[PDB]
């Protein structure tokens, strides 16, 4: 007579978990390097950058969900302190492999067809719903095979599994002091149909591109010993002693 | 899903799943005991009943241990699989645990 | 929760009815 | 006892399974302590670059 | 008896409908391509027997990715090279027997979408590390299934046990396991037959070179996109 | 399967209703005491497993008097010490197995009212020679059943055979065997499980310390005359 | 007459259904454990009489935590040590009488979940300060019920008065008072019989060593989780 | 979406019904 | 107050109806 409704996969996986986080600078980028974010960042939307949602979504082989992207923008100041600004941010949704902008004020941000969302810091966080956009009927979470017809393709990375790019910029111009604008993206998968459950991953992750494994140096969660050791098979660790 | 009852040192890798029982010259000896904390670390952690339950805090319901013997067809013998409800120590002699 | 004032069927809440 | 003949290996092995029953239940969901990262994973910057 | 095509195996049995599903052809409402896919019924739906692998004491495991094991064998391999798409189930029958004095256990487990991982490096496995072919592979670390997961939880997958005490065969009957209805065979492997010594081979009698023979019958083969071979 | 209480034995069997009678509670017309006897159903009606005895070559036999084997075990032994009367049947299951290369025979025979006799003396057996307890006894002369009778005619009693060729278990299901409906447990033993090597253990293989394990489940335990323990 | 089991008390009376509830067994819809709990009816549901405590002039009070008073007495104490769970009501009958020349009052009050507190320190009471056993305890400060609450409001609890003018007995009939259906007896005490001199014993006649005798009958005892004793 | 609390018929949402 | 647009029954207002 116990309710089993909390272990539903629609309830199990629909936690709005952190999927992206960049503290990028917000200043005069006339003298900054090429690798640094010049008031914008692209992010290829993947479930794999943070290991807690990843291990939950890697419990299944095939997932059919609607990503409910919630973008939490928060701001800090890089000697003296002044008031935090009410910065307007654009988060333009670019598809996989399409043209992502190269500047803050480039003419790709006009969003003549791309889905953008113009939100502020002092507003509630920008929550959009990105649909099930796989060309297949489910996201191949694990894709045993290769994408390209040649033999140079990446193993495990099906581009149909890839959601897309989330190009996020600050709509405001540069201001005479530098701010550190941290953009946290929270994806809540919903309308979830889950197929083919898998062994939960025990060893720690190495990369987001694959399923490489190293393990800890000692038990628990080591390669030769996943479960932590005890004395003998007839030795009870948490034994009651009275 | 398989229990890692042999979670000892010098059990490297796949030796942790199996439990090596042998011909014993003594009488009524202990072979292994299993820490039954589903939520905590132990031989039930890396199981389907254990990895999914560590996503939760409160749990109910019965468990179902299947012990698969992997000796020869000529190997004959008997075991007793005592479940002891808690409160006391882990029972070490057979007369204590068959109760 | 039955509030879905959008024209898209995927835009609804998480269908936790089972 | 375990009683084997002279041509069977005496070191016989038991594999132990565990499942749940139909009355099993779980509630009050929490994050898994079985996984956890201290840094970003490899090529997690490459998802941005 | 498992008679597919002209092939046959006299069995004495306990099979495994994988995820409760029997292999069938693609239904016309779930069909995608506009042309009728060819169905080479008795030429491909038959037991293709791979090489036997020596079931030794220090063996770690064996893995055959499907249909990468069968892309060069018989009229399945000729239909694979001449057609762009395919949709096949599989009836894996694994033969491994020994005396009544041998002990051992086989986790004959069929893994859907076995994305492998290399050990102790950030580089992904290449083409030659995955698409081994008819020869199959060998588990570097079978205890973690070579992808950081667990062998202990590998029974969530479609599996059968060859306990050399009880039985001498494992029959796993795999349906089409893909998010797509059909797929390109030369760059993707939906299943992976994993054969793993959970309990190693042990005896006191005279040593025999005990093998594990694998007979994989594709089932309900569709093929589509006919062109020249590769 | 023989599941009594929380105890269980997975069996594969041939039991023995002793004298054709199944253990039942005392009927109210054959009841004697005016107060309702307590019936600790799942706490006592369960398999109490004694020690295993080494089934050797020069073994003579073993005898366990009931309920003297069980007067100090579990909630049967606590009900025995706290109640003046009792009325219990017994479901004796005797476990003894070996390989298919061992030979041997067991006359697992349950003797009602086994009044023993000492050998070559006129002195009766004392208290310590009869009430051995959980440890049981050993036949001084099994060929005459230690009372001048005959082992050859001991099959008139409720008996089962563990022929190590055929079977590996003996199940004897004993009713209440007394002239009285209830009795005092600490000074009387209605049954006696006699386990006797009629054909000794013999093999040519490697020697294994073959035991005989005895699981005695009391059945339909009544208890009456509740007072302090002894 | 209060006849439970073989125990009896000839009474002349005014009892107390505590919170209007009579002790009953656990209903099957509110049952939690999958196995049927044992119900040792006449062996445990009987008046277990504790020691008598000397009702003196400078007496402060007495407290018996239940079933900590009864974890070592009779077939209740043997069922407690052999079973992991239990669910028992209680029929506390408190005997205290004197002449028609003695004055005095007893707040025989049964406290559900009497979490005690130590005086003038921040350290919690230990194990030895709470689980006193059959001997019971003595109130350090009865005016505040040893937990900072008030004796004046202690009549919100199930209570009976032994006014030595009017009556010589208090009968409190306690149901199962827990948030859980069953509980572990050796680490938890649901009730606490508090016997308190609100008006002290006083007379001018010859001094008699007037005691307070406590008879606690458990009622509707279930027990579950049978294993070896502790 | 049927929410149009304005008195003008052109002020409604984008009529994407086809 | 009958406003509970959540899918959980405990998320309602304080049931002060007696």
């Amino acid at each position: 007579q116990h309710g089993v409704s909390e272990t539903l996969v629609e309830n199990f996986l629909s936690r709005a978990a952190l999927v992206s986080k960049r503290s990028f600078e917000y200043k005069d980028h006339t003298s900054s390097t090429a690798r640094a974010d010049k008031n914008f960042f692209k992010w290829t939307i993947n479930t794999r950058s943070f290991v807690q949602l990843r291990r939950k979504l890697e419990l299944f082989t095939y997932l059919r969900f609607d990503a409910e992207i919630t973008i939490l923008t928060t701001v800090a100041v890089n000697n003296t302190y002044v008031g935090l600004p009410d910065l307007t941010l654009q988060a333009m949704f670019v598809p996989t492999g399409a043209l992502t902008p190269e500047k803050q004020d480039s003419f790709h941000w006009q969003s003549g067809s791309n889905a953008s969302v113009f939100f502020k810091i002092s507003d509630p966080p920008a929550r959009i719903t990105i649909p099930f956009m796989c060309i297949n009927s489910a996201y191949s979470v694990f894709y045993d095979g290769f994408a390209g017809f040649e033999k140079n393709g990446l193993y495990g990375i099906n581009p149909a599994d890839t959601i897309g790019n989330l190009c996020v910029r600050i709509v405001n111009e540069h201001q005479p002091v530098g701010f550190t604008v941290t953009v946290r993206v929270y994806m809540k998968p919903k309308h979830i149909k889950a197929w083919a459950p898998r062994p939960p991953r025990t060893l720690p992750y190495m990369s987001i591109a694959n399923a490489n494994y190293k393990g800890k140096e000692r038990a628990p969660n080591a390669l030769s010993a996943i479960i932590g050791n005890r004395d003998s098979v007839k030795t009870m660790p948490h034994n009651i002693v009275n | 899903s398989m229990m890692e009852i042999n979670n000892t040192e010098s059990a490297v890798g796949m030796e942790r799943l199996k439990v090596d029982i042998s011909a014993l010259t003594d009488v009524d000896q202990l072979l292994f005991n299993i820490p039954l904390d589903i939520q905590l670390d132990g031989p039930l952690r890396n199981t389907l009943v254990g990895n999914i339950s560590r996503y939760y805090t409160h749990w109910s319901g019965s468990l179902e241990m299947t012990f698969m013997f992997c000796g020869s067809f000529m190997a004959a013998g008997k075991l007793i699989l005592c479940y002891t409800p808690p409160g006391g120590s882990c029972p070490t002699t057979r007369e204590t645990a068959m109760l | 929760n039955q509030i879905n004032f959008y024209k898209d069927s995927y835009a609804a809440s998480a269908s936790k009815q089972d | 006892n375990l009683i084997v003949p002279s041509e069977s290996s005496d070191t016989c092995s038991l594999i132990g399974f565990i499942a749940a029953k139909d009355d099993f239940s779980l509630r009050l969901m929490r994050d898994s302590p079985d996984i956890g990262q201290l840094d970003h994973l490899h090529a997690a910057e490459a998802a941005y670059q | 008896q498992l008679k597919l095509g002209n092939s046959a195996i006299v069995t004495q049995a306990n099979y495994c409908c994988a995820y409760g599903e029997w292999p069938n052809y693609l239904p016309d409402h779930e069909a995608v391509a506009i042309d009728k896919p060819t169905q080479p019924e008795t030429a491909t739906d038959r037991f293709y027997t791979l090489k036997s692998v020596k079931w030794e004491t220090g063996s770690t495991g064996w893995w055959w990715k499907l249909p990468d094991a069968l892309n060069n064998i018989g009229m399945f391999g000729q239909n694979v090279q001449h057609h762009y798409l395919y949709r096949s189930g599989f009836l894996i029958h694994v033969q491994c027997n020994a005396t009544k004095f041998h002990q051992g256990a086989l986790l004959v487990v069929a893994i859907p979408e076995h994305q492998r991982g290399a050990h102790n490096t950030n580089t992904s496995p290449g083409f030659d590390d995955i698409m081994k072919g008819e020869e199959g592979g060998t588990f570097n670390h079978p205890y973690v299934l070579d992808d950081g997961t667990s062998l202990a939880c590998a029974t969530i997958f479609p599996h059968q046990w060859i306990n050399l005490r009880t039985n001498n065969s494992a029959t796993i009957v795999l349906p089409w396991m893909n998010a797509a209805p059909m797929d390109f065979p030369l760059r993707h492997n939906q299943w992976t037959l994993a054969i793993i010594p959970v309990v190693p081979l042990g005896t006191r009698t005279t040593s025999s070179m005990v093998p594990i023979t694998v007979s994989i019958a594709p089932m309900c083969c569709e093929f589509n996109g006919l062109r020249h071979a590769i």
